[PDB]
């Protein structure tokens, strides 16, 4: 509260910058209501707690966000900005997060000289760029004999595909596979992507690519492994979102010749993809990414014939949801007799039409073997998760078969694994799809939190310097997946007919409100819920989260397809029907960390600075938006309340002999930093003294660079009088 | 004003702020500006402004004996030894040290960086003027 003295500088609130710098006019008192500000207009700040102090200037534009001594949300933005914008720095250290910020302009950075420069160098030892980051977890492999990941989160489009790029392309250098994954892009973006409200072209999945190395630590070849499909988008769409890009691409197809058989309207035609109301999207156009996904199927050794094989399982989904039910009242339903959707779906599928045609209105009950006929209702929804079902099955077939033209016949001796996946997300309007999401994000974030933790850990043991803080999301984490946990209580709600949204509700009210603290209520709303995750609160609508987690395929129905003389289809199929969607999306998800928890993790978090891909543009709005969905914040919140600041007894003297008298300069300089420092500061816990390094809590290396600039100005205006002495007494002698 | 500026002057010599000044502060003074007066030559000095004839020199008569381009283009030429016209930190660190005051290399390099307002690492005139006023 010293620190609050003439002109010196804070940052405010701004509705436009977020964060505004405004120098203090009047020192403050101990007291005081207001502080008297200047804005580059001046203020009467509305104070007990006090603005956010800006950091002195030689640790602003700093190669690593962790060495800034106020280790605040405007401190950080700043730092990147200046770096971003002045300096043209698209890359920043956060501890050993490296930030990405996509500058949208082509940067010559990712040459040959370059990646030489970076080979054989040491972490820290040179700038911040994604090929240190590759650098490393090369070294640590062949070092510690350990497989590696590189995750690399953020929403996409951020710049998440060009940093694997560039990983990858650092790999084939220093050490074919790089072009092919390349080459597969448009195949996993058609299949995997769709544009939500928010983004025309987001991945909808997390895609691990394992990078194999020989005993030799030379790429033989690559294993792309996904998880966390988002199921329910199949045959869901909310307003103004479309279903994977794919099925707008052969809508836009629907009249090229090799097509016709498809029998494809156009995509407001269909109930799959029509409920968003929003069949295109500016500036793309689905009819020319169709030929781009046909070529490169081809290139990655996909028959013309398994293409069109692909396209008819498609088509056929797309037909399928559009078969009609009657119900023939009311636990009855049926299907108009040679309905058209269905006779060209059995068609399309090889199938025999009554054979399917009954399987999709009867259900066969097996004490005794009964058919039942079932509800329109109970129809509708297990065709949903037929359609579903052939979906995913298409997916992990279409990966399959990518994976036979990137594996080698090599024996694998090791692999680094790119992880490219999402981070947080939350719209205006949250629903099942975004629960999903932000439960993966807990999970990454605790395999993150474990490891810094681990790492502080060693480094202080390094230092001699005993111990910290850890932060756990494990509650957040049981609260999501543990039994009566939001996830099983859904589940549990699905297997009760009469259950609803809002029954479901009431039981998360009646097991978790006032019981568990990151479980809260919207005090207007019985019919949503709000999740404290890591980075922020999250209010979901329970709305629909019934239907998107039903998934009961009918074994019937299946075997009918496996009948097929359509010979892909049943190469797709070679409880568990009854799971549900949220718990199959745990299940993937636990099998991504049992990968992602067998290696040592790097991170890799990139972010948008703006909504219009303008070169070097960076709005603080967006930005204070995605360093929060990213994790920055918060991790950096948990960094400053440790020792964040760490310098050399080296470098502490090399800056702050000004402040030092002769008399307590010694020989042993290290002592001399003890007592000097000891002396400055008088609370002992402000830092501790390590083997090579001094750790200094937040703001404490702040405050000596307030006296070191004290001490200089002091010394300024003391040469100037004596000058005036000697100017005035040699005036009048 | 002007006044108060010839009072910071008095106090100068007046060491002892006894509001007088003896021929020991004025020898005092002298000395320091590289000057070696005999106690004769201070006492002539010191009688030439006597009024009052009592030995020392009170401010109304100094004031009254009292009643600049030139005395910093005299200064500039003392810092700048080697006359080039600039005045490096190391000058500046001459000049410093032999005036009584002791600095580190740091508090001269701050100086010389605050009086450079051009950017260019040394100080010339028109910046020493500047820097002065
Ligand atoms: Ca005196
Ligand atoms: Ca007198
Ligand atoms: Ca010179
Ligand atoms: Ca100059």
């Amino acid at each position: 509260s010293e620190l609050y003295t003439k002109f010196a500088r804070v940052w405010i609130p701004d509705p436009e910058e977020v964060w505004k710098s405004a120098e203090l006019l009047k020192d403050y008192k101990p007291g005081d209501k207001v502080l008297l500000l200047h804005l580059e207009k001046d203020l009467e700040y509305r104070l007990g707690e006090l603005p956010h102090l800006r950091n002195p200037d030689i640790l602003v534009g700093e190669n690593d966000l962790t060495a800034l001594s106020y280790l605040h949300e405007p401190a950080v933005l700043h730092n990147l900005r200046v770096r971003f914008i002045d300096s043209k720095l698209i890359y920043t250290y956060c501890g050993i997060v490296l930030v990405a910020i996509n500058p949208y302009e082509q940067l010559p950075i990712y040459g040959e000289d370059i990646i030489n420069a970076y080979s054989g160098q040491n972490m820290g030892d040179m700038d911040p760029h994604i090929f240190a980051v590759a650098e490393e977890a090369y070294k640590q492999m062949a070092r510690d004999e350990r497989n590696q990941s590189i995750i690399v989160s953020g929403e996409s489009g951020a710049g998440k595909t060009v940093s694997a790029k560039y990983a990858m392309r650092y790999f084939a250098t220093v050490s074919n596979v790089e072009e092919k994954v390349l080459a597969s892009n448009p195949i996993m973006e058609s299949i995997g992507n769709a544009k939500t409200t928010r983004n025309d072209n987001s991945s909808r999945f997390g895609k691990y690519i394992e990078i194999g190395f020989d005993k030799r630590y030379r790429i033989i070849g690559a294993n792309m492994r996904t998880y966390l499909l988002e199921k329910s988008r199949v045959v869901f769409q909310a307003e103004e979102e479309r279903n994977y890009h794919i099925f707008y691409q052969l809508c836009a197809s629907a009249k090229l010749p090799e097509f016709k058989m498809l029998r494809l309207g156009n995509a407001d035609s269909f109930h799959y993809t029509k409920q968003g109301g929003s069949p295109m999207i500016e500036g793309v156009d689905d009819a020319k990414e169709m030929a781009h996904t046909r070529q490169a199927c081809t290139l990655l050794g996909i028959s013309e014939s398994y293409q069109m094989g692909i396209f008819r399982i498609l088509a056929g989904i797309l037909h399928l949801g559009n078969v009609g039910f009657a119900s023939r009242d009311s636990d009855s339903c049926t299907i108009p007799p040679k309905h058209e959707p269905l006779t060209i779906f059995c068609d399309l599928m090889g199938v025999d039409y009554e054979e399917m045609c009954h399987w999709l209105c009867h259900r066969k009950l097996a004490t005794e073997t009964y058919i039942k006929p079932i509800s329109k209702l109970q129809a509708t929804n297990a065709r949903d998760a037929l359609a579903k079902h052939i979906y995913a099955k298409l997916f992990n077939w279409i990966v399959d078969h990518v994976n036979q033209a990137l594996h080698s016949a090599v024996k694998q001796h090791s692999f680094i694994g790119v992880l490219d996946i999402y981070g947080f997300e939350t719209f205006e309007i949250n629903s099942f799809e975004q629960f999903c999401i932000n439960y993966a994000n807990e999970k990454l974030q605790q395999q993150f939190n474990m490891h810094v933790f681990k790492l502080e850990q060693e480094e202080y043991m390094k230092e001699q310097i005993p111990w910290i803080d850890f932060y756990d999301n494990q509650p957040c984490i049981n609260l999501i997946e543990s039994k009566l946990g939001i996830l099983d209580l859904l589940d549990e709600e699905c297997k009760m007919p009469k259950g609803t949204d809002d029954t479901w509700a009431q039981k998360l009210y009646n097991t978790h409100l006032n019981k568990c603290a990151l479980f809260e209520k919207p005090r207007m709303s019985n019919k949503a819920f709000i999740i404290k995750h890591f980075a922020d609160k999250v209010e979901y609508q329970c709305e629909g989260f019934l239907e998107k987690n039903k998934d009961t395929v009918f074994e019937e129905q299946i075997k009918v397809l496996k009948s097929s003389k359509f010979k892909m289809l049943p190469e797709l199929f070679q409880k568990e029907h009854k799971k549900t969607v949220g718990h199959q999306f745990r299940n993937s998800l636990h099998l991504l960390m049992e990968t992602l928890n067998a290696t040592t993790p790097h991170y890799v978090r990139c972010i948008k600075p703006n909504d219009f891909k303008f070169p070097f543009t960076f709005d603080e709005k967006r930005a204070v938006q995605q360093l929060r969905a990213c994790g920055v914040l918060e991790t950096i919140r948990i960094s400053a309340a440790g020792f964040p600041s760490r310098w050399t007894y080296q470098e502490f003297f090399s800056r702050y002999r000004v402040l030092m008298k002769q008399k307590d300069v010694l020989g042993d300089r290290k002592q001399t930093c003890k007592n000097v420092l000891e002396k400055l500061i008088l609370d002992k816990d402000k830092y501790q003294f390590g083997k090579t390094k001094i750790f200094f809590r937040a703001g404490q290396v702040a405050y000596l660079e307030k006296l070191r600039a004290d001490k200089l100005r002091a010394a300024c205006i003391r040469i100037q009088k004596t000058i005036r002495g000697w100017l005035l007494r040699k005036r009048y002698l | 004003e002007q006044i108060a500026e010839f009072k910071e002057a008095f106090s100068l010599f007046d060491k002892d702020g006894d509001g007088t000044i003896t021929t020991k502060e004025l020898g005092t003074v002298m000395r320091s500006l590289g000057q070696n007066p005999t106690e004769a030559e201070l006492q002539d000095m010191i009688n030439e402004v006597d009024a009052d004839g009592n030995g020392t020199i009170d401010f109304p008569e100094f004031l009254t004996m009292m009643a600049s381009e030139e005395e910093i283009r005299e200064a500039f030429r003392v810092f700048d030894k080697d006359g080039n016209g600039y005045i490096s930190a190391a000058e500046l660190r001459h000049v410093m040290t032999n005036l009584g005051e002791k600095l580190t290399d740091e508090e001269v390099d701050e100086m010389i960086r605050e009086a450079d307002i051009d950017g260019d690492g040394q100080v010339n005139y028109e910046e020493f003027v500047q820097m002065m006023t």
